[PDB]
């Protein structure tokens, strides 16, 4: 008479690593590194904005691509690869910093500068580079000031915007750089051009400069965009001789949101907290090997294809 | 390491799908097999606790510091590449260590639950049985099917069979 | 896990306040309780070994990289935020692994010190006692108070009671 | 006749986490994460300077609020929340880098520039914006140069500071940006203004940006500051036309110390190596959850209120 | 921790130089020391497994100029971050060695107990323990009988009846 | 008749740390932190370039010290402690980013701009500050343009560089800041000076500025250097009337390579993947205490002399 003690085993064991063994066979194991992600931006439960071909900078100055995206509210803001900021070709000072501020925002409210110009100024300069509805147009949030009478000196002008609101305002402007002495004379006169800008927390001077350049969107002339934050109760003033691209409106960035850059289409029936440019990651696992660039609440990225965690005893077959 | 699961027990039993740990008995009226519920649940409950710990991570919200679609200033970019790579090296290392350490413990835990079942049976048998080197107990009295069940059941009374058992051992 | 604590031992003794591990005895004269010094100290020493490692304080000096009272540039500000949160996620994770791992081993080590004490007694008694499965040894001669102190003081000579014990065990 | 082995238990156990079990009852445990700090700044053993309402930038240029902090030696420098850097409107280019150098420093020395000015110059100008002891005054370490003779061109002027020391010296200067063209002509004449700053390692040019129209708009009178380090044996030269606010002293930053931004009151009885916005942290514990922003020798911040480390065995009561 | 090393065994044998774990015996013929190959190999192989993990081995580039000035604010970010990384690796390095050393010692202790246990179940009713790691054998066991204990060729039932008469009288 | 079980021991053990014990004696142990290194640059298997006293910025503009480093292919680029960037004193905007870019590169190719100037311009200006064969010279890859006729107004001038290649090009130019009004008038005339540079992707403009400054290499004058990348198929146009230091060649940075700042001597017979200011680190060990600042593939740096890993059982010698 006999009674025997034993443990189960399986025909197919799983190999796992241990402190003392590279190749240790156990009854069962599971993955701890996620390798699969969702090819959509899972947006259910998020007030989200897909910018499409609107670049975040474009929202502020109102490039035609961005007409659907000039005001709004969102907790998630999606930026896309084909994104357009500029129709009249140009560049922006500290552009990445500005883009990051926008991409962190919870929305944008627009507010008139209230700027008015006298009879000497034509403030409706438009161009073929900025088509709006089959017709020549310009940045929606800016006005291209030029001499009403061609070749005449642009008048000495002062414009002041007061932030009478209780939160900070972001205001942008441009400095026109003509592409020929002839073009510059027609627009602003033969006089020396000076544009000077100032608040309690900004002072700068700009001088339009003529120069031959390659055509971008058909234009050899450029616009240099600048920006600063105007604090509550402060006033900002522009003194200009010609060449200022004045703000018709200023921006208020509201609250907070999560900025995402991605290739993936949105799925609004899908819920997620982790994003990468391929889409979303939904997993209970602590690690992942999909991408080292992720946004939101995510498992940590690791340089391993697989990490097997044993869920059973040593497997010893018959 | 405890002496059992890859040790004095020769191998596992592919035949026992009933549980992780079990009994096999041979007695006058044929042979039989039954899994011990307490011990397997002891091991399994511990495994699920490890798994709970692994997925129970609530999380910090990170924002982007690298532009996917536009270029970044070169020096800040290089600082960012260096930092992110340093963080990844740490996480890869921690992930490798957690799983190696955790697997070593899991194995030695399951081996422990096995030894404990074996010891529990041994004390229960007292002087009525002896150990062969493998996991078997050679029992020195006639042990009934109901009697075998009494050993698994933890109900078996050694005193009841002791005289017969002691006599058989000595003679 | 070793067998003893939360194991074949049914429960702890609240009454015993002079040590971690102990003896309880039953004889013709009554009932006694004493604590084993070496085994509890062996356990306390290992814990304080752990506590010493914890409060180990060789520390790096850090200086501020974000201003409390003024704005910092937006891009570098975001990089510092990403970096600090990454460092914090790592430390938070390590603090949890540290205590979870540590606690596991502390519980198990205490169990082992108990088993070792139990094993030491088993080997002393030799053929003069049998174990009841609950942490008690049934002694097959009479053990007066001095004889009990003999077992706890590790001075019990089994061959002094062997003859008697063997025939009480067998009859 | 029996001898029984067992272990102690306690009436009230403490719950701790393990690899296999959350909620595991054990006889005893201690806290690994410090959750309480001291709401004072502990300065025992530290030779320290409490800047009070003086901002570190003000130390270098001599704002009236900083009159008692123009020079010093310290281990520890403490900065307070609404500290004053400026008495006259304006700002410092590159301010955060500079503030960090001062807050990393172990003291400051002032060395006279030795600058001397011709008959044509009035260097004694003061403003009612910088009141000192109830009188119109100016930044102590700088001089406001204007034409001694109003409306007349400020003479072409050269000044050089030579560092004859064996350590680098920090030099600061100001640029006056006038409120209107009328104000600029009076101070400096009708000429074009240029300010040139040249050393062996550094070069730059500045033009005052004249504001306009009311004093209540954004383009009004300000002084903006610039700085650089002058190497040992190297000379730095100012070539200027009007608009330069010139240093009468330069600064030497000495040794190293620990800079603390906090509003906690100084306790000289108490000793510490870790500080944060709201006080000190004196703990032996490896972790803390007080603040993610600390300086000095600090336990590592963790996002947990409590991590209990068992100091006893499993508690198994009857 | 397992009973044996620094436990019920009083000490190690410097004399044993062909193994970590071994047998010492006394009988009518004389005394002998033989190391045990299997228990010794199992411990060592576990140790070499740790060492393999240890030496298992990202490319980094410079973000901190050795020979030129570095803009001050970014310099402080770089110093903070690098020191924060170094504190983590230093801490990890200390945790690794401490935890691995604790385990290494106990695994060694483990293999010893496992050797002891194998012999016990092997000797069965023929011998009894002295509590210091020895088995007093109650029969006459010559060097071949001893090699039989080390080989695992020992048939307890061969000496049982004699050994039991000796254990009972 | 009895048989005994035992473990070995050694006379001299080593002490290691554990979770419970900081002074635990074990039979054997081994190091986990590398402590020695090699005081040379181990360059075996690496196609490398030692810049010597050439600074990497000097490769792009052609400072004389860099004459043997104007073009190349390397997988490893080495920079030395007091290397020379400028013969004619000045500085470069965003210099550290440009230096890091060169030090990541696997080589450099030079491409001529093909720039040509009219008769009223002298493009061959030279200085005492830049010397070859002990005589006055200039940056090899730039041209100092001045009025051929002294004191005359420098003519309004346009120059365009066209990138007809498939990869981006790095173009550098200088803006001359004269020491004095008289010097400025002689070189360029009395007219107001303006330089504008424009491509599809870049726009900037510069004004030469006159100021008194200390002498560096004998000159109180300065050249500020500027750079941009020019994309494939794009053109960059310079509009200038005095003060431009015009590019005669552009740079193309090729592939990828490892950059090292060190004063250690090259050792061509030993190989390595980890480097620091003093030589190299070759170890199987996972941690080192040699240096916090390393490049390549390195053990992680730790603030510890020694961490001993137990390679043996507990040591319990005979009393
Ligand atoms: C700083 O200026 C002083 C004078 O302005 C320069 O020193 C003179 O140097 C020459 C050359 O050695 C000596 O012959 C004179 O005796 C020195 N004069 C004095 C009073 O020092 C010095 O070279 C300048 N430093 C720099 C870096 O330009
Ligand atoms: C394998 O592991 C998974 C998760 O641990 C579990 O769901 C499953 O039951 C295990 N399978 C076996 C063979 O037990
Ligand atoms: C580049 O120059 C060539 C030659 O003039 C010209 O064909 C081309 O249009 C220019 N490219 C751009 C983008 O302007
Ligand atoms: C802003 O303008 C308003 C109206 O002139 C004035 O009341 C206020 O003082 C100005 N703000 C500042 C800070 O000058
Ligand atoms: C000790 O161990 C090290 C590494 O494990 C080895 O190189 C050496 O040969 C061993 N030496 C002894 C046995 O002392």
């Amino acid at each position: 008479d006999k009674i025997c003690l034993g443990h189960h085993a399986v025909a197919n064991g799983t190999i796992v690593k241990t402190l003392t063994n590279e190749q240790e066979e156990v009854t069962n194991a599971t993955e701890t590194v996620e390798s699969t992600g969702i090819n959509r931006l899972c947006m259910k439960g998020r007030k989200h904005k897909d910018l499409g071909n609107c670049h975040p900078i474009g929202m502020l100055i109102g490039t035609p691509a961005c007409d659907l995206h000039l005001t709004g509210m969102w907790d998630t803001l999606i930026e896309r690869e084909n994104a357009i900021a500029y129709c009249y070709p140009g560049a922006t000072v500290n552009v990445e910093a500005l883009r990051q501020k926008i991409m962190e925002s919870g929305g944008i409210n627009k507010i008139s500068t209230g700027f008015t110009y006298g009879s000497s100024i034509n403030s409706a300069g438009t161009t073929r580079a900025c088509m709006r509805n089959g017709g020549n147009s310009f940045y929606a949030e800016l006005k291209w000031l030029v001499s009403k009478s061609a070749g005449q000196n642009f008048p000495q002008t002062t414009n002041t915007y007061r932030n009478t609101d209780t939160a900070e305002h972001l205001i942008m402007w441009g400095i026109h750089h003509p592409s020929s002495t002839q073009e510059k004379n027609t627009l602003y006169g033969t006089q020396s051009l000076s544009i000077s800008v100032g608040s309690s927390t900004y002072r700068n001077n700009f001088v339009p400069v003529v120069g031959a350049r390659p055509q971008v969107n058909g234009l050899s002339s450029r616009i240099d965009f600048h920006w600063t934050l105007v604090q509550p109760g402060d006033n900002i003033t522009f003194s200009h001789n010609g060449g200022l691209i004045a703000p018709s409106r200023v921006s208020k960035l509201i609250g907070r949101g999560l900025g995402i850059q991605s290739d993936a289409p949105i799925d609004n029936n899908c819920e997620s907290k982790c994003f990468w440019r391929g889409g979303s990651i939904n997993t209970r696992l602590p690690f992942q090997n999909l991408s080292p660039r992720t946004v939101g609440q995510c498992p940590k990225y690791v340089n391993r294809r697989s990490l097997m965690l044993a869920t059973g005893m040593r497997n010893v077959p018959e | 390491l405890f002496g059992a699961i890859a040790g004095f027990l020769e191998n596992g039993w592919e035949g026992m799908v009933d549980g992780w740990y079990g009994f096999r008995h041979q007695n006058a009226q044929g042979t039989g097999q039954a899994a011990d519920y307490k011990s397997t649940q002891a091991a399994i409950d511990q495994i699920t606790g490890k798994l709970n710990r692994l997925v129970e991570k609530t999380n910090t919200e990170f924002e982007s510091i690298e532009s996917e679609f536009s270029e970044i200033e070169h020096q800040i970019g290089n600082v960012i590449n260096w930092t992110k790579d340093s963080i990844t090296d740490i996480w890869t290392y921690q992930a490798e260590l957690l799983v190696a350490m955790e697997n070593q413990h899991t194995i030695d835990m399951a081996d422990s639950e096995m030894l404990n079942l074996y010891e529990r049976v041994r004390k229960q048998l007292r002087q009525n049985a002896e150990e062969d080197g493998k996991g078997c107990f050679e029992i020195y009295h006639a042990c009934d099917d109901s009697c075998m069940e009494s050993i698994r059941n933890n109900t078996y009374d050694h005193s009841q069979y002791r005289e017969e058992a002691l006599l058989n051992r000595l003679n």
